[PDB]
Order: C-alpha cells, then structure tokens, then sequence
RNA sequence: ACUCAACACGGGGAACUUUACCAGAUCCGGACAGGGUGAGGAUUGACAGAUUGAGUGUUCUUUCUCGAUCCCCUGAAUGGUGGUGCAUGGCCGCUUUUGGUCGGUGGAGUGAUUUGUUUGGUUGAUUCCGUCAACGGACGAGAUCCAAGCUGCCCAGUAGGAUUCA
RNA sequence: UCCUUGUUUUGCGCAAGGUGAGAUUUUGGGCAACAGCAGGUCUGUGAUGCUCCUCAAUGUUCUGGGCGACACGCGCACUACAAUGUCAGUGAGAACAAGAAAAACGACUCUUGUCGGACCUACUUGAUCAAAAGAGUGGGAAAACCCCGGAAUCACGUAGACCCACUUGGGACCGAGUAUUGCAAUUAUUGGUCGCGCAACGAGGAAUGUCUCGUAGGCGCAGCUCAUCAAACUGUGCCGAUUACGUCC
C-alpha cells in the first residue's frame, strides 16, 4: 500500500469541502501532496410500480441515488497523517476510508 | 461502497419512525445523524424540550438504550441530544400535530383548521393550505380545505420551500385524515425559481 | 423432541420464498427485494423514502 | 375468499386429554429404611441413580418389566 | 421457563429492554454484558403479563418492540428481588 | 378486475413454504386472577409397546423426570388474506394533456348580472400584440429541476499515449 | 442573435438563407390548477369503524398429502416461431457493442475483544478420447479481478454444400439414456445427443392496433423474480429506412 484517502458521499457540495479545502494541511502547508482525483460517480437505480393495487393504466415511478467518490495521495508521512486527517470530520453522510 | 450509504439510509428511516410516532405531542420535526468516527452523534429536533429530555434526564437517557439494543452500540458510541426549533408555525409536522390532538378531542373542523392557519400567517409564513377528509355531517365522507396566501405547486421548486405532513385521526365512526402544507419564506438556503430583479 | 420437533420446522431450514418478511412491517407477499439487498415496496416505496432516494426522471 | 361455519363429522370416541399420574409420597417409596441396629440407621434405596453428568446429582433410574430407564437422560440400560 | 430471574436482572439497572418480534429465539439485548440467552417467545410472554398490570410502557415501531418500564414498575420489581433501591435513574447520570 | 381508464394486470415465472381453497391431525400465541388445588400438590417432558399417514408421548399402558406463573371454571382479552371499498383514512387511476380557474379595487345597471377573462391577428399554451373602462395580482402554462450532444478549468501508480535504448 | 431592409402595421411575429457542436418548446423525461367519480384497493402496513369467529377455531399450524393463476370438445386477449433463395439454410473463417450486477447471515480460530469461508469469475486440470458434469489453485468489496468485456445483426476473390420442393423450409407431438439444482423434481423442472418430422403452415376474409428521425422495423446483452426455470417486464447498445410535414371529411 501507500497512504490513500478515498471519500465517498451521498451528494456534492460535501466531497468538496472536505478534499478540496480542507486537505490544507497536506497541500502546501507542510508537505508534498500528489493530488489525483474523482471517479466515476455510480448511480443506484429502483424501478418501483406507482399503484398499491392491480388497477390503472400500468404507471411507475423511477427513483435514483447518486454515490460519489474521490481519492488522494501521499508519500509516505510518518504520523503527520494523524493532524491531516482529523480536522475535517465535517458533513454527516460523508465516510473516510484510509488505507 | 454501494452498502454503506444504504446501511445508513435504513438506520435513518427506522430511527426517524421510531422518534415520530412514540414522541408525541413535543412539535417533533426533525433530527440529523452523523458521526465523528468511533461516536454516533443524533440530535434532536422538536418545539418543546422540557417534554423531551425529561425531569431531570430519564427520558433522554431511557431513548438512548432503546436506540443501542437494536443497532448493537456500546454506551459512549451513542449519544443524544435535544434542541428547540423555535417559530413553530413554519413546521408542517409541528402543526401536523397539534391539529390532531384537537380533533381527537372533539372540537369542531372549521374552527380547529382557522385557528392553524392564524398561527402560521403570523410567524410569517408565505401562504398556508389545510385539509381534512374523513367524517363529518355523517355518511357519504366529505373532504374540504381552507386556503390563506398563495403558493407554488409545481417544478421541483415546490420540494424546497413546501415540506408538507399527512396524519391520521382515530375516532369512532371513522377514520379522519388531515393534513398541512405551509410555504416558507425561505429556501433550504436561498434561491427563487422565477422573479427576476433588478438592482440599481 | 416430540410435537415440538414436528412444529415449526421446513422453514427454519430458511428455503423458497417462504421466510422473507420485510423489515418495514412483516409481510411477505409483493417481494421482499433483493436489489442492492434493501427492503421496501411491502411498505410502499412510494410511502418511504428517508434512504436517499428521490425520483429526478 | 369467502367464508362458512360448520365442522363436524365427528362422533368418534375422540382423544381424552392428558392429565398427570400421580405418586404420592414418592422418597419414602424410593429410600427404604431398617430396624435399628447399634443405634445406626441403616438407608438402602430401591432405585440406583444413572451415570452421566446430567444426572451426576440425585437423579435415579427407573424400573420397568422388560427394560430399565432414565426420565432425564432419556436412556435405556435393557433387562 | 425460569430465566425469569435473569430477565428482571436486566431490566434493573436499565429501565430499558429491547426484542425482535420473531417466534425463533434470540437473546433480547443482543448483548447484555452478562451474556444471558432467552429465547423470543418466553421474554415476549413475561412483559405481556406485567404490561396488563400497568407495570410497563409498550411502544412497537417496525418489526420489533422497545420496553419502558414505570416508576410503577420499579415498585413491583423491588419487592420481587427483596431489594430496595436509590433510583433506577440517578445511578445512571 | 370487465368499453376506452379488466384480460404477460394484482412485481401473480406458485413443486414444499408462499395460500386464501379441500381431506386429516397438532398447538395456545386465553393477557388479566375475583372463584378451586397441603410436605405428595395443581404441574412439564419422555424410552419401550400399542394407536396412527407418522421410530409423531397426539393418546393409552408403564415408570421415571420437573419452574409451582404452567393447571381447573365463568367473565374478559386476542388473533384473523373473515364480511362490508355504498363506514373510513392513505395511495393510485380517470375526467384532461386539453389551457383552464379565482378574488380585490375601479366602471355600468334599481339588480338577476357584466366588464376584467371581448370582436381581430398570433402562439404548443387565458402565449403575446392591437383596439379598449379597466388596472394590478395568485395558481395552471412558462420558468426552476434530471439525462443527451459541444466546450473551459481540474486529474491519473484503478484513465492511455509519445520518444529513446536493448 | 445576424441577414434577406422579403413578409408583417411602426407592432406580436412568420418564411427562406447565413452563423454554428447545436436553429427553434435544441432533443427526451420528471413535475402539474379548479371542480369532481358513490372508479380500484379492507390480498401492502401495529391504517382502520361496525360486525363475524374464538380451545374439537375461520386463530396459530413454516405438520403430512392435494389443489392454486395447471385439471379439458369450445370462444376471446397478449406473446413468440414460421411458411425460406432480398442471410436463405445446417458449414467455415474475419471484425465487433454499453448501461448493469457481486460482500454478510452468533458457527469457526483469533486475543481480549476479532480472522477466514457461505457471492462472482479466471486460469489449470479433468482430456492417452462426447456433451453435460467433476476437481485443485488464484484474483476482485468493483474504473484494479472478470476485462483489451473478442455479442448478434454483419461481412467472404470462402471456386463450400443445397435448388424451388411442404425439400436439406418448419418443427408440434412422441420414446429411450444421462447429469446437475433441492429436505422433497412422479402430473416428464432444468440442461445436454440419438430416433420421431410422411404434425401443422405456401403470405393470409370482414375488421383492427401505434407510429414523423437515430424514428419505424430487424438483432442481441444485462438487470428484475431467485435452490432451480422468462416467449414477460425494466434498462442499455448495434444495424437503420419509406411517406407526409396537411386537413377536418
């Protein structure tokens, strides 16, 4: 391995200030940042029936979630990445998956 | 992943539900649930507080062990929290509530739904609807709706300034429905779907 | 032993779609799901959301 | 759907339903006791206990015609 | 069907038991800390009873149960297990 | 469920389950004890043989094994894909994909009413323009939203190229 | 927007051309007022009023056996496959598609509070002799594995067979053998090879369905349901036209 940070969401506008702010500290505050990207966004798709009996004219509802992904870099911090890490905690529904 | 979005959506639902019917009476709205890593982190979100948390804590603590036997927390992973959300006239759910509990107790249709709709208008709410079906008069049902202001009903712009709340009534010789709409002066944050300005 | 043995037995084996019952409520007819493994359409869909689902086309 | 009301063909000698069968006084039946002698009491016991550890306690055996039997362990040692 | 005892032993120091609405067994915290395990059924059967006494405060919500147990509740449970208490609360804050 | 808005529809492609329906056997999931049960109590489970579709203690014979809530009797409670969709909520379909709906102030009439919302042109659109006793609003239309085509900034050790040397 | 200074009233706009990735609701969706129907649903729900039933039950019954949308002269609805020589049919060789799908179930071994396996698929073997099957090893929690996703329609200067016939066109029915799925495949469950084809059917009456451009039509794949089985439904891609762009009969 080397030290990647993935982060996943249910929406945009909370990918953003996590990565695109608030990974400061790894930036050009301190250290080196290799800075790849987002991925392809996935879609979550339920085709469901719009009628709770049999009858109608055969009509249905499509319903969707969006995921979104991203992912960075770092070469090698020796516990810098405790500090980096830590200070965005922020949006509910927004997970960290470090490696 | 695909799952845990979905792990926390089902969380969500079951955790809304549960708070919503056995809390009642408090103008219950909404929560919000989030984590820090290692904690949970689930506040609370209802008209009145002293309801909420209880004498001198019993409720609030009673809530947490609840929640912490189904979803197999360990005491300190779990945390509550109640605030006010004060203006209760620009809550569907908060008038959703209140109007019910009169029906319940025999007060009349027209007189319960105007009484409403004065509460709302004065907090400063855009417009205001009520409905209610079910009974009334006897046989056949009847449905009828009081209207004050003036408001959107189409777009996705009718989703970001009208949250609205469906309830029940039970009585004898019927069910009763009810319902509350209520159109904010305000977005989720800002924005306004048509009305262009201009600015000297 | 006896009786007890005899009852409730062949679908604690778990097999067909017997022994589904939605999370939601408990019922069983007008499928479980297993698509992307949640459960709702026996309480309605069209009812509950609160999952992050929204219908945009 | 639908529905009705009637069940019977019936008018059989149906099922008795069943009740305990009572022993009364069932230790002193079991642990037997003597005439005195050197002012020591003397206990035998008619019923030998089973060896396993469920019934490693008090817990006796049982005595039928053909076989013997253990009511916990639910074991035969055949006579 | 004694496991009565244990049962009671979890409800005090909680105020607060929780099960699934099954008819196969399971143990009604899912953890306890003392590792006890009932079946569903025989806990189910236990609150029903005291419930029709006042003792209990009943909230279903899906497909499970959440038990609340009254000041009403203490009173009964005190006298069973020959025990006095403080406060099922104030040990707890 | 029966014209269009029944008839590859009830997510209904069911071996058992699912399942309502038929033949047969089983279990209390009858809470709450006011009314009855000595140390045995009232009570639970069962090998073997027999009954039986059943090496199913269902039941009997036999004996052993166990909480005394379990057990016995009335009241009551409960569960139900039982009835009623012409008791009812919610949701959906359809009327109706058509451009429609309503009030305020002003004007005209003693008023039932009308003007606004009209003859004309124009547009998918009560969409606009012209004439004009009307003016200014609110819903529907439009707009806001989602996807597709082109493009900027961003990006690669999970995308893929270029050159060199063997 | 621009221009034709055409057309129109200077107006609202309209037609043709130009500009451009795109030219007129840019293209396809979702949303959608007021007033209603005695439309459907009590077989979606701890959504329910009043009634019915309650210990030899209409409850529970995941209990054993049967029945279910399945049982057979016959009418009707929707689907799929054909009557072949415009790929047309059995054989061969070449190129070639994108949305999407998979992970956890108290047993196990790990220490002191947690690893692995129940899901896909590759390679190799089996194969010193059919398919179907069998077995061992490895990867992937998904833009990493499968995957350079070698789809089918299609193409051929492949000197390929076939020849107008109900024929090698179509198969429906029908017998035998075998393996897998499952606790249980008997009223054949599903594959997979032999025989049955000499069973229909040779472009289809009255009448009738919905469509205007990447559309109609042809063709294939995945998801859905889910031990097993899709001529269905939902979604994505490939090959890709004719006619009209009008009227009120």
């Amino acid at each position: 391995q080397r030290v990647l940070v993935k982060m996943t969401s249910r929406n945009a506008k909370a990918v953003e200030n996590v990565m695109t702010e608030l990974l400061l500290h790894a930036r050009n505050e301190k250290v080196v940042l290799r800075g790849p990207v987002r991925l392809p966004t996935r879609t979550l798709k339920v085709t469901t029936r719009k009628t709770p009996c049999g009858n109608g004219t055969n009509t249905w509802d499509t319903y969707e979630l969006k995921i979104y992904k991203r992912l960075v870099e770092l070469r090698a911090p020796t516990e810098l990445v405790k500090k980096i890490t830590s200070f965005p905690i922020d949006a509910g529904v927004d997970v960290a998956i470090t490696i | 992943k695909k799952r845990m979005i979905i792990r926390d959506g089902v969380f969500y639902a079951e955790l809304f539900e549960f708070l919503k019917r056995e809390l009642a009476d408090d103008g219950f709205a909404g929560v919000e649930h989030r984590v820090t890593s290692t904690r949970t982190e689930i506040v609370i979100r209802a008209t009145k507080t002293r309801e909420v948390l209880g004498e001198k804590g019993r409720r609030i603590r009673e809530l947490t062990a609840c929640l912490q036997q189904r979803f197999h927390y360990k005491e300190g992973k779990l945390q509550l929290f109640a605030e006010r959300v004060e203006v209760r006239g620009l809550s569907a759910m908060a008038q959703a509530e209140s109007l019910r509990f009169k029906l319940l107790s025999n007060l009349q249709v027209r007189r319960a739904a105007m009484g409403i709709i004065r509460h709302v208008m004065e907090s400063g709410a855009k417009g205001c609807e009520v409905t209610v079906g079910g009974k009334i008069k006897g046989q056949r049902a009847k449905s009828m709706t009081f209207r004050d202001g003036y408001m959107i009903k189409s777009g996705t712009a009718h989703k970001n300034f009208v949250d609205v709340a469906t309830r029940h009534c039970h009585l004898r010789a019927g069910t009763l429905g009810v319902k509350v709409k209520i159109m904010l002066p305000k977005s989720m944050q800002n924005e306004e779907e048509i009305l262009p300005d201009v600015i000297t | 032993m006896g009786h007890l043995e005899q009852w409730r037995s062949r679908q604690k084996i778990g097999m067909g779609k017997g022994s589904r019952h939605c999370v939601i409520c408990s019922n069983q007819k007008a499928v479980i799901r297993k698509y992307e493994l949640n459960v709702c359409r026996q309480c309605f869909r069209e009812n509950a959301a609160n999952i992050g689902f929204s219908k945009l086309r | 759907k639908g529905k009705k009301k009637k069940k019977k063909v019936f008018t059989k000698p149906k099922k008795p339903i069943h009740r305990h069968k009572l022993e009364k006084m069932r230790a002193l039946k079991y642990f037997k006791v003597t005439e005195n002698d050197d002012g020591s009491f003397k206990v035998e016991r008619t019923r030998d206990e089973c060896p396993n550890p469920v019934c490693g306690a008090g817990v006796f055996m049982a005595q039928h015609k053909d076989r013997k039997y253990c009511g916990k362990c639910h074991l035969t040692y055949a006579a | 069907k004694r496991s009565r005892d244990d049962v009671y032993r979890f409800f005090f120091t909680e105020g607060v038991i929780s099960c699934k609405k099954d008819p196969l067994g399971t143990w009604t915290g899912s953890l306890g800390g003392k590792t006890f395990t009932v079946p569903s059924i025989q806990v189910m059967q236990l609150m029903r009873s005291m419930k029709s006494r006042g003792l209990i405060k009943e909230q279903f919500a899906w497909r499970h149960f959440y038990w609340f147990l009254n000041d009403e509740g203490v009173e009964y449970l005190r006298k069973y297990l020959f025990l006095p208490h403080d406060a099922v609360p104030n040990t707890h804050k």
